[PDB]
């Protein structure tokens, strides 16, 4: 009853084809019980399918499939939404949370990392290492991560994130457009090539960078609304 | 003797009482707010009150059920609304409690029923009844079932008449959450509505004070302390002892991360420093910007902003800390030596200072226009704010703003009542 | 019979309405 | 309620008959989730494929408690295929269905007016609701409430077979017509 | 509003000690002494 | 019972703060 699902954890999917059997026997699953919509027993059953549902984001992010990532993320969040007072802890939850965490930054959805982060007061404080690696990175973007952009990356080389912090790293920051070079400040190929040069906007950035009649008819409809007013 | 402030006090009910059935069918929301702080400062005040609500008009549980049993209606709701003062303010806090919310729902059932005199006085007391559900809630713990009663009677409420209590109860199972509960919010920002009417003019206060919380949640000073500031202004009552001393804490504190200074001799109350020294102690170490000082008092004061919702955004500041200084800076000068800035600053090494500048750039202090060159750092402020073209919109929009808010004429023309 | 409390309260509003438009008008010629 | 999105975001009939189990299971207690899903409840709205078809009316009406828009909810009503009958009563179900009559009724006197003909008729189940509600009035016996029901509705058929409410014609039956003569003026 | 636990001579001049609080290790006198070197 | 015809008549009877305008326009017209 429910197989299929703890057999292939050990071995894990160095190939992708298990995805497809996979995503069938999900359906499954949740044919079999709706996701939670209020039976302690079902919970016995729903931890069951937390570890493949856990573990279906590490299929997407490992395939690098946004859609179902988000998808998937957003169910567990679900699990960890409820109540569940017999939630049994595991080294996972920290893990898999730091991983919205660190995609929730590279999405720029800064609102929405912090929105995270005040979610588990408790896990940060000082403890769970493992969630450590955003917030620094995060206090680094805020300061100076252009140039602490490889130093967080230096401070530890994983955390259970090997990918994780690759979509961060690839996912570089450019901000600094605002500003001049090319020639007048020549450092900050290929960057100076893509969409022609730099991302494209703008111009060679060495080479980059009243009227009351206009007024007048602004004012003209403000000057009546008081008067409207003074009629009744 | 206990028996005379008792024979004196428990006797104006019923002259109270009296009046607002009186006016009942006259209607509402002109005499009964007189009642209803009557109601208040008599719960302050608080035996055989129990044996003296019997059955005033005909034509402790036993004495809660015995009335309505006997001989036989907005006074009705008041008094199924007011029986559970007594534990209330003795806060027994035993199952006592239990046996209160009963009358409460049986009160929530009684008015259900009702409907609108009762929505101008059994409605807005629906607003005390929740608060004590709530009380009554806390005291064991957060539930929902309020929240979808609530979220049912909204429509009600968007009916005739509107209370906006709800509001405010919605924000306290937001708050119960606390910094775990974030998707209300998100809710709350479509589901606002107007109320404009502000007739309590507290409940407004108290749910812009948990809008400035949330929005400084996200970092939006610029609104946030605006907000939280208007709120502060409407509350003209003591509230002192550990009720305004949060809406200060978190006021002085966003402001301290968006990067203004503050001085004690603003607030300097006599009953707040007890309990808001430390905010005194890390902003004086932030003004200087001694990182060692203000991790000392961090860790001494692990608590409070801990136990204060407020932990992660001192944490967060403990970085702004550059910003927040090179505010200053930036105003000071008109054109800055960029290795001076960087020794001023303790910072890296000009590169670093260039980086700094360029990331400060963005919105806020007056732009930088840094040259890239031997002009370094720039900072030209704009000129001209002389009452001249410069501020045309500047130095006229705000007047015609500070004018057009005189529709308190209007509204002053459309009150006089002038009965009869 | 609320049918019939509905129509005349609504006759009513409209007689009040009309009247207080006459009224407006009436305060704004006696002005000049 | 992230589970909600989600959900729906996947793209399975069966994953569309938990999502309303769910939704239906909570309205209020997550609001802003379905308040942004609108677009997907809004776009599966229109779709023959999905079985539970009507059921996207029916969500549309549920969960747009929230969203006072009245033509909203008339929308949702008139899409809502076979559920909008069976909610006699509830919270707020009665409410809007309500409302859908009250609007049901000033579109019959609006287009009753227009005397000429080419009367754009209203979808059949809100005047299927109507009558639904006015077997209700009858099984309830209240005479005066049908017949203004049936003059407000601007359809003499409704007051003809209104005095079958209580068929012993003591008064109103045969004398409240002294009533609409004190409280109407259309010739 | 309630339901919120948590709770010159010495007025007046907060602003100027705080200000100046970390200084006034000079006196203004080992200012003189420091500017004279010069 | 549908309230329908149980609603109109607190609106109309809310809406008669008309009344009260109506008095104090009378009231400066006099």
């Amino acid at each position: 009853m429910y197989e299929q699902l703890k057999g292939e954890w050990n071995r894990k999917s160095p190939n992708l084809s298990k995805c497809g059997e996979e995503l069938g026997r999900l359906k499954l699953v949740l044919l079999e019980l709706n996701f939670l919509p209020t039976t302690k027993l079902t919970k016995q059953q729903l931890i069951l399918a937390r570890d493949i549902l856990e573990i279906g984001a590490q299929w997407s992010i490992l395939r690098k499939d946004i859609p179902s990532f988000e998808r998937y993320m957003a169910q567990l969040k679900c699990y960890y939404f409820d109540y569940k007072e017999q939630l049994p802890e595991s080294a996972y939850m920290h893990q898999l949370l730091g991983l919205n965490l660190l995609f929730l930054l590279s999405q720029n959805r800064v609102a929405e990392f912090h929105t995270e982060l005040e979610r588990l007061p408790a896990k940060d404080i000082q403890t769970n290492v493992y969630i450590k690696h955003p917030v620094s990175l995060e206090q680094y973007l805020m300061e100076g991560s252009y140039n602490k952009v490889f130093l967080a990356k230096g401070n530890i080389p994983a955390e259970s994130y090997t990918f994780f912090i690759d979509i961060l790293l690839d996912t570089i920051r450019d901000e600094i457009a605002g500003c001049i070079e090319k020639a007048y400040e020549k450092i900050l190929t290929d960057y100076a090539k893509k969409r022609g040069w730099v991302l494209g906007p703008n111009n060679y950035y060495s080479f980059a960078s009243t009227t009351i009649p206009s007024t007048e008819l602004a004012k003209q409809v403000i000057e009546y609304a008081r008067q409207l007013e003074m009629i009744v | 003797p206990p028996p005379a402030p008792q024979d004196v006090e428990m006797k104006e009910e019923a002259a109270t009482g009296g009046g607002s059935t009186g006016e009942a069918d006259g209607a509402a929301a002109e005499h009964s707010q007189r009642e209803l702080d009557t109601v208040t400062l008599e719960d302050i005040k608080e035996g055989k009150e129990p044996r003296f609500v019997l059955r005033a008009l005909r034509m402790l549980l036993p004495f809660l059920e015995e009335p309505m049993d006997t001989e036989a209606r907005p006074r009705t709701g008041k008094a199924a609304s007011t029986p559970l003062l007594p534990e209330v303010e003795a806060y027994l806090q035993l199952l006592v409690v239990i046996f209160m919310m009963n009358s409460k729902r049986y009160k929530e059932a009684q008015k259900i029923s009702d409907d609108t005199q009762n929505r101008r006085a059994l409605d807005l007391v629906a607003a005390k009844c929740y608060y004590y559900h709530a009380r009554v809630y806390e005291f064991l713990d957060k539930l929902d079932v309020v929240r979808s009663f609530l979220h049912a009677r909204l429509r009600t409420a968007t009916l005739r008449h509107d209370a906006d209590g709800q509001a405010t109860l919605l924000n306290l199972l937001l708050r119960n959450y606390l910094h775990y509960s974030l998707y209300d919010q998100a809710e709350k920002l479509v589901s606002k509505s107007v109320f404009p009417e502000q007739a309590n003019n507290n409940e407004w206060a108290r749910y812009l004070y948990y809008t400035g919380r949330i929005k400084a949640i996200q970092l939006e000073y610029s609104e946030a302390r605006r907000t939280m500031t208007n709120a502060l202004r409407k509350a003209p009552q003591h509230t002192a002892v550990g009720f305004k001393q949060t809406v200060h804490k978190l006021l002085i504190v966003v402001e301290l991360l968006l990067g203004e200074i503050p001085d004690r001799l603003q607030f300097r109350q006599p009953s707040l420093k007890r309990s808001l020294m430390p905010y005194f102690l890390l902003t004086q170490a932030v003004r200087t910007g001694n990182l060692a000082k203000f991790n000392q008092v961090l860790d001494q004061f692990g608590e409070k902003f801990q136990a204060d919702g407020t932990y992660t955004l001192i944490i967060r500041l403990r970085h702004n800390v550059i910003k927040t200084g090179v505010r200053m800076i930036s105003l000071s000068y008109s054109r800055i030596s960029l290795a001076d800035i960087a020794q001023k600053l303790q910072l890296d090494s000009p590169e670093d200072a260039e980086f700094i500048v360029a990331k400060a750039i963005r919105d806020g202090v007056i732009e930088a226009s840094i040259n890239h060159e031997k002009g370094y750092v720039q900072s030209k402020e704009m000129i001209d704010i002389y009452s001249t073209r410069e501020p045309q919109l500047a130095f006229h929009q705000r007047i015609s703003f500070c004018l057009d808010i005189h529709n308190m004429s209007v509204k002053a023309m459309r009150f006089p009542p002038k009965s009869y | 019979d609320l049918y019939s409390r509905y129509k005349k309260l609504q006759q009513e509003l409209e007689f009040l309405e009309v009247q207080e438009e006459y009224i407006k008008d009436e305060q704004k010629n006696l002005k000049k | 309620a992230a589970g909600i999105i989600s959900l729906l975001d996947e793209d399975e009939p069966q994953l569309k008959e938990f999502a309303l189990h769910k939704l239906n299971a909570v309205v209020n207690d997550f609001w802003a989730e379905i308040s942004e899903s609108v677009d997907k409840i809004e776009v599966l709205y229109e779709d023959e494929g999905f079985r539970s078809r009507q059921f996207a009316a029916l969500v549309a009406s549920k969960v747009f408690y929230h969203l006072g828009a009245f033509e909203e909810s008339l929308n949702y009503a008139l899409g809502a295929g076979d559920l909008f009958n069976v909610n006699d009563n509830s919270e707020y179900v009665e409410t809007i269905i309500a409302k859908c009559i009250d609007h049901y009724t000033k579109q019959c006197v609006e287009n009753a007016d227009l005397p000429e003909g080419e009367k754009k008729p209203i979808d059949q189940r809100l005047e299927g609701i109507v009558n639904k509600m006015f077997q209700r009035c009858l099984d309830d016996h209240k005479y005066k409430q049908a017949i203004g029901i049936a003059l407000e509705t601007r359809r003499l058929d409704v007051f003809e077979k209104t005095i079958l409410e209580s068929n012993d014609v003591p008064g109103m039956l045969a004398y409240s017509l002294k009533l609409c003569m004190s409280l109407m003026q259309n010739k | 509003e309630k339901k919120q636990p948590v709770d010159e001579d010495n007025w007046d001049d907060d602003n100027v000690e705080d200000d100046f609080s970390n200084q006034l290790r000079a006196e203004l006198e080992k200012h003189g002494y420091k500017m004279e070197t010069s | 019972q549908y309230y329908l015809s149980k609603i109109e008549e607190l609106q109309l009877i809310v809406n008669d703060k008309s009344q009260n305008l109506r008095r104090l326009q009378a009231q400066r017209n006099e």
